[PDB]
RNA sequence: AAUAGGUUUGGUCCUAGCCUUUCUAUUAGCUCUUAGUAAGAUUACACAUGCAAGCAUCCCCGUUCCAGUGAGUUCACCCUCUAAAUCACCACGAUCAAAAGGGACAAGCAUCAAGCACGCAGCAAUGCAGCUCAAAACGCUUAGCCUAGCCACACCCCCACGGGAAACAGCAGUGAUUAACCUUUAGCAAUAAACGAAAGUUUAACUAAGCUAUACUAACCCCAGGGUUGGUCAAUUUCGUGCCAGCCACCGCGGUCACACGAUUAACCCAAGUCAAUAGAAGCCGGCGUAAAGAGUGUUUUAGAUCACCCCCUCCCCAAUAAAGCUAAAACUCACCUGAGUUGUAAAAAACUCCAGUUGACACAAAAUAGACUACGAAAGUGGCUUUAACAUAUCUGAACACACAAUAGCUAAGACCCAAACUGGGAUUAGAUACCCCACUAUGCUUAGCCCUAAACCUCAACAGUUAAAUCAACAAAACUGCUCGCCAGAACACUACGAGCCACAGCUUAAAACUCAAAGGACCUGGCGGUGCUUCAUAUCCCUCUAGAGGAGCCUGUUCUGUAAUCGAUAAACCCCGAUCAACCUCACCACCUCUUGCUCAGCCUAUAUACCGCCAUCUUCAGCAAACCCUGAUGAAGGCUACAAAGUAAGCGCAAGUACCCACGUAAAGACGUUAGGUCAAGGUGUAGCCC
RNA sequence: AGUAAACUGAGAGUAGAGUGCUUAGUUGAACAGGGCCCUGAAGCGCGUACACACCGCCCGUCACCCUCCUCAAGUAUACUUCAAAGG
């Protein structure tokens, strides 16, 4: 069999890797922004739980951790 | 072709060929059989060929199977009164098993004939209505009666358009 | 697939039929925005008369004007139907000749 | 299609070939003739005395299209259409 | 999808999508005679006006129904229990049927995978920590439904005390809006409902009419239209147009003979309709080596299977894995002696010159031969030596995610460093050379400790059990199948992508769509062409060298190209170029300028266009030996193919070669030289099709 | 091989006109072996995404255009949910 199907995928992958390399500083700023909104969306979900259960503040001694940071 | 061995089992014709219709007392039927052994061969064919036919005729009876729990195969029926009926099936063929349970817990041909007759009373031939429920929709379909105006226009004298015209 | 697998997956699910440019409607009312000509893709050669209309749904689309000669102008009302113009890529609507402001083709 | 058709039609077993192969009568049952048994072929050689074994359930492979049609589950706007006499 | 059909290619077969043919509904165009019947806002948007609930000796009863709509949407069904209601009144009853309890009950999306109190016990107090969920919980989106009918809603705030606010989703009617467009009729005579003891009364329910080809039925002296006519697919004459104008559902048509465009003629189909657009009807038991698909490996769970008892024949050893230790060959380095160069190769340059050769000492690197063996391990992987530990399971199947692994590259940290080596630098090549070639050196390859989790992780062939007979089988590949199970696939491309989610991953990995687009994409073959394609054998004035005389340099002759001129044409790579011409001062002559003639030397004329309409006569391979009717056979009766002489499917008329003939022989030279190739040359030898000119 | 080379004559066509063409004759050699990079051919093979057939097909950057989609700072608008509760 010829490799024409492979060649189409080969060029797709080459152009994608080159695009990512050319815009890696913009994508890094976008990724940072998404992880922040992701952390906020997670904090809202936990706050919805204790508010709907009748509590006015988080359980005593609870601190929502940052589960999406590199550290 | 249809998948599996003996695909005839997965046809409505085959499933309706069961002759075992349990009495109203039967509530549960457990089947204990062994996967191997020459003396449990009839019980394996019973599970393979007949259980679908029994369940089809008795949709509300619970049927539960159990494999290799005891040395010999047997059936056990649980009745609504709390009575339990044990049936030893070791050495018997699947046809002898079907004939046995039919005799002790199946409705006879007389009881089944009567039930079918009481159903025919629900579709009275003299009633008029939709084809789904009645033979004829309107009396105009009966020969000799005044036919439907959609097929045979009524005389001008039998129409209100000209009764009111003459009267008015 | 085996009988167990077919039972577990259930009956097949047709892909939800996609609505065309008319959004599943016989015709649509439109307002002419501008007229122009389009070149067909090879091996055809012509200057096919088209127009851009604002459909009653708020969407703007290009429509082919069939027949020899038309008098459509901006701000005129037209009725558009389905049917793609085979050699005009992207043109999927056709003006109805003889309805609203678009009159019938003049004989010869 | 042509080559396959001629292969199938040329490799069919007549009723006389079936009677000779099994040494039994080939009896035909017609619904328009009621329960009247119609013998269509008899073995030219001796006639067996032992009946053909009656398997309670045949292990024959079924065609889903035939089964689906017999159960009224076959729905097609193109089947059973009226056509000119052929 | 069917009794199927059209469309992928130069061609065949396979696979596959799209479309055609059938039957309905709505809308649009054009058209339209009658009668009967059925049915009849696009919009839960806003509504002018009229009417739609009364009855009856006052109390009551009714106005909670009917009629309407489809916004919302598992309150509709079965069982248990039990109100209200009917049976005048009680009915320990029947009928009917709420609330409550149990059960059952739509679609799509798992890129919605976890929900977050969703349980149980106890008389209570209170105790336990459970409950639902990949057999789909939780969630989002869509939708009235299972139609003698049912459910839901009744302007909105799910509800309606309250609030917003002032209500046709009752009938008729109107505004706005949509492709979507019925009368501001009559009567309570029939039936149904309300009320009354009753005669009765009321009712936009209903009944009888009005409007409308949406449908059905029937009919008509006069009165037919619409669409089609390249193929699929029933049916076109003459003109116009000339890739323009336009046309098609698909394939396609139109570039001067257009059955495909427009007009016209005729024909075909249906017919008071026709059929353009839209929508619906019509679809899982087929597959996964190469077309989409066996997802890198193994284990188990809940389960499934019958391959588990019977009933049996490959235990141990060879290159599994981990740890520790070890070293034969070859390097590196150092030292002595010797040489003056060493390195690089198609050939150079650069590089080194504490360089090279012999000898000796000398690894945190890598493991000739054995191996023509075919073993070990789940796979990845594993082939120097020794030792220790050590290679799961007495049924099978069982996961992208659980659990544990997983070449190379790569990341983090600390070490080792012979050699190799991305990058980088230098040298060379080249139009350029960010390459291929040469040199140098780094990350890296090694060890240790952690990560990363990918592969053409492919023997592209899932595990287990069984068969070699039948139909052996599209093609190729590695013969064809059966049982059972899990995984996966459903035109191409978008896309190893976007988004979401998870992850020690931050230019990453895993999972993985849609819109716009096309009518194909794809798999395997056949023939031809081509190959800076292999082997073998060749060219006899012949491809190269060899032999002889020349051309290419000078002058002249002559052709051609350019330039010039008011001033022909044709040939114009081999196969044009002293060629058509065995021939131009006028003539020839077809050219240019000027002047003249018009039934004209001709029952006219044209050297006008088209050699890509042609005959005629030729160039070219050919300094060839092949061409081929009619048959036969092979390939499963596919495109196609057809020979072996100790012969295995080919037989072949005819044509060409050959043979004969001419010239001085039988030699040589002429002549001859098929079918085809270059739409090769010639419309200007002559003739001529088509088109054009005719003071 | 009576070839190449050299030399000489005649003819066709014109009224005349060629260093051209056609043709007769005279003198009269050298070498002839080896080889396959190049041109081309034959036999047997291999490959092929070309078939308008290698003067083929074909890939990407950039420019120029219509269609669709995604990301995205700040801001605005609309919608959903709450009482399925507590005193
Ligand atoms: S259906 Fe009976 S009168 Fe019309
Ligand atoms: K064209
Ligand atoms: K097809
Ligand atoms: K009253
Ligand atoms: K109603
Ligand atoms: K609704
Ligand atoms: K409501
Ligand atoms: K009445
Ligand atoms: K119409
Ligand atoms: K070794
Ligand atoms: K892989
Ligand atoms: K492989
Ligand atoms: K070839
Ligand atoms: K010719
Ligand atoms: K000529
Ligand atoms: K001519
Ligand atoms: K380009
Ligand atoms: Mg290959
Ligand atoms: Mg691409
Ligand atoms: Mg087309
Ligand atoms: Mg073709
Ligand atoms: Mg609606
Ligand atoms: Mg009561
Ligand atoms: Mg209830
Ligand atoms: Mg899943
Ligand atoms: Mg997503
Ligand atoms: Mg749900
Ligand atoms: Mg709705
Ligand atoms: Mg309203
Ligand atoms: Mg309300
Ligand atoms: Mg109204
Ligand atoms: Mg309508
Ligand atoms: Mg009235
Ligand atoms: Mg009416
Ligand atoms: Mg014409
Ligand atoms: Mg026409
Ligand atoms: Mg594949
Ligand atoms: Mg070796
Ligand atoms: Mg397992
Ligand atoms: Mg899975
Ligand atoms: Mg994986
Ligand atoms: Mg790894
Ligand atoms: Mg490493
Ligand atoms: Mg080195
Ligand atoms: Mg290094
Ligand atoms: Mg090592
Ligand atoms: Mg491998
Ligand atoms: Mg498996
Ligand atoms: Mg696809
Ligand atoms: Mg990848
Ligand atoms: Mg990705
Ligand atoms: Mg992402
Ligand atoms: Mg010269
Ligand atoms: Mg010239
Ligand atoms: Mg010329
Ligand atoms: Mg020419
Ligand atoms: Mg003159
Ligand atoms: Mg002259
Ligand atoms: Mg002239
Ligand atoms: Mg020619
Ligand atoms: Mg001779
Ligand atoms: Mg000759
Ligand atoms: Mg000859
Ligand atoms: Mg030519």
């Amino acid at each position: 069999k010829n490799v024409l199907k492979i060649r189409r995928r080969k060029m797709n992958h080459h152009k994608y890797r080159k695009l990512v390399k050319k815009t890696r500083f913009l994508r890094r700023k976008v990724q940072e922004g998404r992880l922040r909104r992701k952390q906020i969306k997670f904090e809202k979900d936990l706050r919805r739980i204790w508010l709907k259960a009748g509590l006015k503040e988080a359980p005593e001694g609870w601190q929502t951790p940052k589960i999406y940071l590199r550290g | 072709p249809m998948k599996g061995r003996f695909p005839i089992r997965r046809t409505l014709q085959y499933l309706s060929q069961g002759n075992v219709v349990f009495k109203d007392s039967v509530k549960v039927m457990t089947v204990n059989y062994n996967t191997h052994g020459e003396l449990g061969e009839g019980a394996r064919k019973f599970v393979f060929f007949n259980i679908p036919q029994i369940q089809y005729k008795n949709p509300w009876v619970q049927i539960m199977m159990f494999k290799n729990m005891t040395p010999s195969p047997f059936l056990r029926f649980y009745l609504d009164s709390g009575e339990q009926v044990l049936v030893d099936v070791e050495t018997k063929s699947n046809k002898e098993i079907m004939e046995h349970i039919r005799k002790i817990l199946g409705k006879n041909e007389e009881t089944l004939r009567e039930e079918e007759e009481e159903k025919k009373q629900l579709s009275h031939p003299a009633n008029f209505g939709p084809r789904k429920y009645c033979l004829r929709e309107c009396i105009c379909e009966v020969e000799g009666q005044v036919p439907c105006p959609s097929l045979v226009p009524l005389p001008k004298e039998m129409r209100g358009k000209y009764k009111a015209a003459l009267k008015a | 697939a085996t009988l167990n697998q077919m039972h577990r997956l259930g009956p097949p699910k047709r892909p939800p039929r996609k609505l065309g440019p008319t959004e599943g409607r016989p015709q649509l009312k439109g307002v002419v925005l501008c007229t122009f000509t389009r070149k067909p893709k090879k091996p055809n050669s012509a200057n096919r008369k088209c127009c851009r209309v604002r459909l009653s749904t708020g969407r703007e689309a290009v429509c082919f004007i069939p027949g020899e000669g038309h008098t459509l102008q901006e701000h005129q009302i037209v009725l558009v139907e389905g049917g793609r113009t085979q050699d005009l890529p992207g043109v999927k609507l056709t003006v109805v000749r003889g309805k609203y402001d678009c009159g019938h083709v003049q004989k010869k | 299609l042509t080559q396959g058709l001629f292969r199938g039609l040329s490799r069919q077993e007549t009723h006389q070939q079936l009677a000779d192969k099994k040494g039994l009568h080939v009896v035909e049952i017609r619904e328009e003739c009621g329960p009247l048994p119609i013998v269509v072929a008899s073995p030219r050689g001796p006639l067996r005395k032992d009946p053909e074994p009656e398997d309670e359930v045949p292990d024959v492979k079924l065609d889903w299209e035939d089964v689906k049609t017999a159960q009224g589950m076959k729905r097609s706007v193109w089947s059973n259409l009226k056509r000119a006499a052929t």
